[PDB]
């Protein structure tokens, strides 16, 4: 303008949108039980 | 008898521990599902600000 002002106005820039956090539960696999060795014991069946 | 009696006294207490491990799995997926959507509540509200 006369005074320096300027007669456009101007550009208003998108600030950017706050994202989503994301999480995650990772898992694992570890082995089972294996069998030991059997040892035949002197009792019955009723009292092993 | 005896016989008997022991394997139903083992079943009850196998039906008491279902119960109660149905239960809590109840109880967990609740609180997950609460978290979930309390989060995406957050998110709003930041968008609110």
């Amino acid at each position: 303008t006369i005074d320096g002002q300027p007669l456009s106005l101007s550009l208003y820039a998108t600030p950017a949108d706050p994202s989503m956090l994301l999480s995650a539960a990772i898992t694992a696999s570890q082995g089972g039980g294996d069998l030991p060795h059997a040892v035949m014991p002197m009792y019955r069946f009723p009292v092993i | 008898l005896e016989n008997a009696k022991w394997g139903v006294s083992q079943l009850i207490q196998f039906g008491n521990t279902l119960l109660s491990i149905t239960e809590r799995q109840d109880a967990e997926a609740l609180a997950e599902i609460l978290q979930t959507q309390g989060s995406e509540l957050a998110l709003q509200s930041i968008k609110m600000q």
